[PDB]
């Protein structure tokens, strides 16, 4: 019942965004205790964002928002479902091509062409739970592995922290058939997206033990080289694990236009510059869909309107902005 | 179509992935500044320097683009000279701080990305080492530890089981009352060489070099490995002079060393000890130097150092050449290059330093003139450029003063501390009566002036490192010379894929005029230079066929071709490479086939 | 239930595997039945052995239980001793055979399962090789493949450059009236020592290996191994009578050879040869072997060629001991044993040959007695046992004949035809006048008479060497010795799981009483025989205190116990083993940990 | 449609019996020669029963004969059924566990609980095109690289050699659903079989120019030792393929009783008591089919009475002899 809830709640939370984020989270931060307390706040912005939702969707049940509605048609069928579709394959390219390049970084050529064939294999897969156990092996043993060794700026780390937390804003669409949502699916959160958040922790301190804070800045793949400092002789398991449940992770006309405008998108753009491009009209629409319930609350808006006037993205302003009200 | 673009592309990276060579490891790419730690840099203001002091100029060694440091050995020490006697392996001496002093320099080393490697004298210990002291009792397992031999010494004077003689002296077997036996040296009278025939002893040195491993050093350079093992038999050498008297022979040089030097077995332990070492080398990024340093010997002794195609021995050994060289010309630098790349084997990495604890400084051996032009020939070579400490700017002898330590007076005039400022003891102090006199003209040679003003000797350091650094030709590619003169050294780096060749040419002459339409064939009307051994004439332009050169002048050609010389039928004997490759244009990646 | 009882037997499997030690390869079990080509059976009916007559004889080497054949050198030589100077290492002489008749006899051995081991001298060549023959001409790179020094050579005598002298004369420097220069042989006039220090000649080496190792030779034995590279600098060497004077020397034995036996690079050569045959190793049943076989040298230079644990040299050099002790007793045999077993690293196969070509016969140097001693102690032994042909019986020595061609004259008496039959000349020929007389006691002592008699010196042979293939105590276990005597040598063979163990008791003494009591503890009233070297008292009853033995007496006992001497803590540096392993009655298979 | 009908029949008889046959079939003729002659004869054997079949089971549509019915109902379930599924099993076993022991064979005992734990698996399965694929390559990779370096104790022969020949008495079960089977069904099979039969002799002989003919007798994986032999660096493609298509080849209450009785006849067989103990029983009934028919012929009859009179064990005559005399 409840811990049915929970468990299928921390499932669609925990995604393959807890080993990449720390890396760009970090270069922000600049520090460990600032970068812990960022990822505290990602984790109860996320909590309070699950919880209102759960009480905006069992109430109008796009469909929680004329205009604004269109938009939100228009922007989820370039920039926010293609460019999601497109980061995935990405983490994935340069996590399954990292162990063959040790001592340097891989090429752009050969990880742009990767994802690319990542991109084309599962769109026609798709077009005619077993990654769920085999990631939470590998969280589960980094920590447990990590405890038995162990007894402007600030923006851009929001950004790559809350890239982890993937998946809380549709959590309603997928608890509503398990029982009644009275106190079950607001109870489900509230110590379910919390739980993950003190998991990722347990997981962060993890990287700062056996490597120093120096060593995660020149490291592509964090969890492909503590792989090999901490399971030294069964060093091949972490870089495979990692990669067969980035590829799980990832309506024949809408597949093909999110797969041919996804592949222009890491030509120019490397996987720190769609983050920050994804995040940012993301949050935009985030922001406009709490002022909408408006016209928790007082935090979730004092907090997305930092996060939109502090950048202030110009190869952005002129796609969302400007591409629809020339068709309209 | 998609169906097959699709497998296009993952056959295009594991094309990519299959093609790609090796990495360049941190000790092959980044030259290295080997370090005094007592004439570097003083924090505690003791007179000496320490390992904080360099913790202090850090931004200064990144300043010239180094990767490694190479520091001096740092040991508690008995005798601060003569191969560097230790009596702690464990421990450091009251100088150069304590065990923190230490962990704190190595760990803001890795911060910055540099590397680090530590002085290892496994040969011999000091008199004052504990297991030298329990030897002398016979105590346990320790009664072995060291060679001993019965042998006479009555009323007057001892007598040692053969000639062999010791390196600084005479007699390199010497009498203890405790024992009442002698003990073998080979080094100095405090300087008892440790038996490496007892397997507890050879594994003893195994529990020191993992010791410093998981402090993080980074690798080692062992000192002395030639004198590692004896022969067994005390036999008396071959002396040089067949009708000498006996009874008179006490100088190393008049005896043929075949029975104490490069003994069957030696290189075995050398080979153990990378093989202790391999297992911290795990580690992608985290690889273990070591280097053998074996000076005073011929080239083929030198390159059975590299190892063989199927067992690993070392990286390198240090190039002791071009530092015993006095007087340079056209063909002593000629001769020293094509020495080293000729005999070492294919595949491996080379070196080239020009100065040393040990030797004498580049402008006192040479002269102000030829500092600039051999500073290019150590960044233009394929080897890892190995940089002493206050030579990259021009830092002269000292006299020879009179210390109360046990220290050499001759190779003593290096170790003057490092000038920094022009302030007292040219900022290497603040306090007073220093260990070693700085040199006299600091005022006008030091880091702070030399940084101020143009086209100085500390400029062209630091844009040869960058382009070392910065251009693929100088890191890994190929090394062509032409043929050999007597006033003037070329030699032309290549690489398949540039389309862009670089042409060094130094003097090394008395101010002569050079033909280059002589030499290489197919070069335009006018040529550019890059950075000289004067910082003043870059982006210029000379003709081919006659070119004025000084004395101390070095220049560096760029051409676009792709008509390299590594690929003619004449310059086939005369081109050497290391790793071959290919580059490609379109694809910014290496290739092996092309 | 059942589904977790299918992974529990999943986990059983993977266990099994992960804990089942390497199997022994071809050359650890099973015992070697050394064979001379020239004197073991003649099929053209010639006079000389051939090779054909080893495949007709085939069936009799399986009835021995051997393993292995190690055929001495057949090559084409102008010199059938004097290590055997090859001239033609790619074609075989006219006798044993030709090329055609090799491959039928390598074919039929692997047929009945045996393995085969063919001789290999790398060291030198002899004068009428294709490779001298254009040397003295200097025609193309054959130019430097021998070791020339010009030397001074006129009207009477030549003066050699140094005075190295060879192991069969005088003066290892000979002069040629073709290339005006002195060439270095070291070992006969028409034997010059190949130059290995060219890479030419040591790729050359290669090339032969690989040409034998595609027929299927199935692994060599290197001869010559420390006299391949000698020293560069020609300089004297010691003399051991230094009052003695000079143009005098001329005696291998009165010279200390420090330069030109075991130089420095010759293990790396020998590491090479290693490296070329492992590239036809890969498969899993078809493993090559090499053996070094270094003769006349101390025990810690013998050891030398078993590698390093990281490093791979050879498999084991063969055991030159127990062959060259003319009399034997209780502690000249126990030191031998001991010898070999506490210098030899572990993880290591040892091995054991009772006599060999260079040597006298075993009943011609102990006697008749000790035949069925020393050929107990062959297999009881850890390592593996080596026989030469005629040795299984007892074949005394012939007096030495006059022949017309270039042999020794000593060690030829055990180059003596093999007695088959008691019919002319013992069945080893039809043909007359063979190359060397037939023994003449060969009525009585010959393979067939010892046949149909019972209590004879083959039957022992066989069951030996049976007992050693069935019994796992013999081929994978423990060696703890019993003290010392001069009268009796007692050793246990055990093994973790087997709760039983093998007591050999050799008496090597004059027919003394042993008591048991006094060596073992823990052993009943009562004790069974096994093979009791003389036969018939095998499976008979003698009681501890108090055993009767004979001159040449030895007997095996077989006590069921858990009391393994090797885990008392008084037997711990007595007690020797290679793969420590652990047996398991209730499921038969080989256990790691126990 | 014809060449659908041709791929069908080889799919169903290219089966795990080729790699495990000529270990067996060349301790019994001991030569080269002799045992391609007896593998030409088994595949024209199985040619024609097979086109027997093919006009005996298109004219009468157990089905092709009272006692005899109920006997091989009988027969099918214990000694046919079961037994095959045992010895495919124990392919699988010898197959995957070769490679861990190179210079030696592996033990009894880990071959039988590896083989029993095997068909606990399967049968847990299958209570609850990949293989074939697989199968058929590792057939071509062997007659290709053979190809490029080549240019009493009778009835036995026939046991071993027919296991490979498995699946020509169930073809008309599974191909009177393609078309019409006047002309389509037994011209599928009188160039279908045969054509598995010059399959068959192809890839024998790749054996016999790598390995000697002593080296097949002391091999009991046949198809490893030619994986390391010929494909040095790729040398665990082919114990690997061969398991995985093995593993594919071999109702609660009848998968139950199939694995139960199955594993009481590993524990007192081996892998060549058991082949002689199915063929048996299974030629035996063969046989009754063949004289249920009649009730070229020439042959047929001479050559049927000789398989069966030349083997005539202790615990067959008590099931056959002894099982069903007590129930009539
Ligand atoms: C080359 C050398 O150092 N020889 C030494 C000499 O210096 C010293 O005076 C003498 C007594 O100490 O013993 C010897
Ligand atoms: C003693 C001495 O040389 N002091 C000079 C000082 O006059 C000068 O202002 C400074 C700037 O270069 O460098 C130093
Ligand atoms: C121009 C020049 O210096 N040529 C020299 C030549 O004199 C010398 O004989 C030869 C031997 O080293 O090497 C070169
Ligand atoms: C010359 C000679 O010794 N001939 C004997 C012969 O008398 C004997 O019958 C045969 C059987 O052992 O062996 C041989
Ligand atoms: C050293 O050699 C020279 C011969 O050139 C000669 O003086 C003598 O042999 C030796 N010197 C002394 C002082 O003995
Ligand atoms: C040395 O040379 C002479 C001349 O042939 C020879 O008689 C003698 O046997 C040689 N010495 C030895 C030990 O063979
Ligand atoms: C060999 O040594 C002995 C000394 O024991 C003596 O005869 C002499 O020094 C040498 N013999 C000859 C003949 O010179
Ligand atoms: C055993 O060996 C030692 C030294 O080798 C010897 O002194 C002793 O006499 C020997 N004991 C017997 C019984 O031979
Ligand atoms: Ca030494
Ligand atoms: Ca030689």
């Amino acid at each position: 019942g409840l811990i049915s809830g929970i468990s299928i709640i921390v499932g669609t939370i925990i995604g393959s965004g807890i080993f990449v984020s720390p890396k760009s989270v970090l270069s922000n931060t600049e520090a460990v205790g600032p970068c812990l307390i960022i990822w505290a706040a990602c984790g109860v912005l996320a909590t309070l964002g699950a919880l209102c939702f759960a009480e905006l969707g069992t109430m109008i049940t796009y469909l929680m928002e004329p205009i604004p509605a269109y938009l939100f048609s228009w922007a989820s069928l370039i920039v926010i479902k293609p460019t999601s579709f497109a980061i995935i394959c990405l983490s994935f390219s340069e996590y399954v091509c990292a162990p063959f390049y040790v001592g340097c970084k891989p090429p752009q050529i050969v990880v742009k062409c990767l994802a690319a064939a990542a991109i084309l294999f599962i769109s026609t897969v798709n077009s005619l739970n077993i990654f769920t156990a085999a990631k939470l092996v590998i969280v589960a043993i980094i920590i447990i592995s990590g405890l038995v060794l162990l007894a402007g700026a600030i923006s851009l780390a929001f950004y790559n922290g809350l890239w982890a937390y993937d998946g809380w804003n549709q959590l309603n669409y997928i608890t509503e058939e398990l029982r009644n949502p009275y106190r079950n699916l607001p109870l489900a959160i509230i110590i379910g997206i919390p739980l993950v958040t003190a998991c990722y922790i347990l997981m962060n301190v993890s990287y700062f033990t056996v490597m120093t804070a120096t060593e995660l800045l020149q490291s592509q793949a964090v969890a492909v080289t503590f792989g090999d400092r901490v399971l030294y002789p069964a060093s091949w398991i972490v870089p495979l694990f990692v990669a067969f449940s980035t590829i799980g992770a990832a309506p024949a006309p809408a597949i093909i236009f999110y797969g041919i405008i996804a592949t222009i998108y890491i030509i120019p753009g490397d996987i720190n510059s769609l983050v920050n491009y994804f995040s940012f009209a993301a949050w935009l629409f985030y922001g406009l869909t709490i002022l909408g319930l408006i016209v928790i609350p007082v935090l979730m808006t004092l907090i997305s309107v930092f996060l939109v006037l502090a950048p202030i993205y110009l190869y952005c302003v002129l796609f969302i902005l400007s591409g629809l009200l020339f068709y309209f | 179509l998609t169906v097959a673009s699709v497998l296009v592309l993952i056959a295009a990276t594991i094309a990519i992935i299959a093609l790609s060579p090796k990495c360049l490891d941190w000790w092959q790419e980044g030259p290295m500044y080997q370090i005094y730690p007592r004439s570097f840099k003083d924090s505690n203001k003791d007179g000496n320097g320490d390992l904080k002091g360099i913790q202090d100029k850090l931004d200064y060694i990144t300043a010239l683009n180094i990767k490694t440091v190479w520091i001096t050995s740092f040991y508690k020490s008995s005798l601060k000279d003569f191969r560097y006697g230790v009596e702690d392996f464990r421990e450091v001496d009251p100088i150069f701080g304590t065990m923190e002093d230490f962990e704190n320099l190595v760990a803001a080393i890795h911060d910055k990305g540099l590397k680090l490697i530590i002085d290892f004298i496994p040969n011999h210990t000091s008199d004052k080492h504990i297991w030298f002291q329990l030897s002398r009792t016979r105590t346990g397992k320790y009664t072995d530890y060291y060679i001993w031999h019965d042998c006479t010494h009555e009323n007057g004077k001892t007598i040692p089981p053969n000639n062999w003689l010791s390196v600084y002296g005479n007699s390199s077997w010497h009498f203890d009352e405790v024992r009442n036996q002698c003990y073998f040296h080979q080094f100095m009278k405090e300087q008892p060489d440790l038996n490496f025939r007892n397997p507890d002893v050879q594994e003893e040195i195994k529990e020191i070099l993992r010791f410093w491993l998981t402090k993080g050093v980074d690798g080692f350079s062992l000192d002395a490995v030639k004198f590692l093992l004896e022969a067994k038999h005390l036999r008396d050498e071959i002396q040089v002079n067949k009708t000498q008297i006996p009874d008179t022979v006490t100088q190393y040089s008049e005896l043929y060393h075949d029975f104490t030097t490069t003994q069957v077995g030696m290189h075995d332990i050398v080979r153990s000890f990378r093989q202790t070492m391999d297992q911290y080398s795990t580690e992608p990024g985290r690889y273990r130097f070591m280097g053998t340093e074996a000076y005073a010997e011929s080239i083929d002794r030198t390159v059975m150092y590299y190892g063989l195609p199927f067992i690993q021995e070392a990286d390198f050994p240090f190039n002791n050449y071009l530092s015993m060289l006095d007087t340079v010309s056209g063909n002593s630098v000629y001769e020293v290059i094509t020495s080293w790349m000729e005999n070492m084997p294919e595949g491996k990495w080379p070196n080239w330093m020009i100065g040393g604890p040990d030797s004498s400084r580049l402008t006192s051996r040479l002269g102000n003139q030829y500092v600039n032009v051999m500073n290019m020939l150590l960044f233009t070579l394929p080897g890892t450029p190995i940089t002493y400490y206050g030579e990259e700017i021009g830092m002269g002898n000292i006299v020879a003063a009179n210390l109360n330590e046990s220290y050499d007076i001759n190779t003593l005039r290096s170790k003057s501390p490092m000038q920094w400022d022009n302030s007292s003891n040219a900022g290497f102090s603040e306090a007073s009566n220093t260990w070693l006199p700085t040199n006299s003209d600091y005022h006008t040679v030091n880091v702070d002036v030399q940084k101020t003003q143009p086209r100085s000797a500390l400029k062209l350091y630091q844009d040869l490192s960058l382009l070392h650094a910065n251009e693929l030709l100088l890191n890994r590619g190929w090394f062509c010379h032409l043929r050999n003169d007597s006033h003037y050294v070329v030699y032309t780096r290549e690489l398949d894929g540039i389309d862009r060749i670089f042409i060094v040419v130094l003097n090394f002459g008395e101010s002569t005029l050079l033909n280059l339409h002589n030499m290489i064939s197919g070069l335009p009307a006018k040529m550019r230079i890059r950075l000289s051994t004067n910082s003043a004439d870059k982006g210029s332009k000379v003709d081919t066929s006659g070119i004025f050169l000084d004395k101390g002048e070095g220049l560096i050609f760029e051409h676009n071709t792709k008509n390299l010389l590594h690929r003619q039928t004449a310059f086939r004997d005369r081109c050497f490479v290391s790793n071959r490759a290919c580059y490609s244009s379109v694809l910014n990646i290496l290739y092996t086939s092309c």
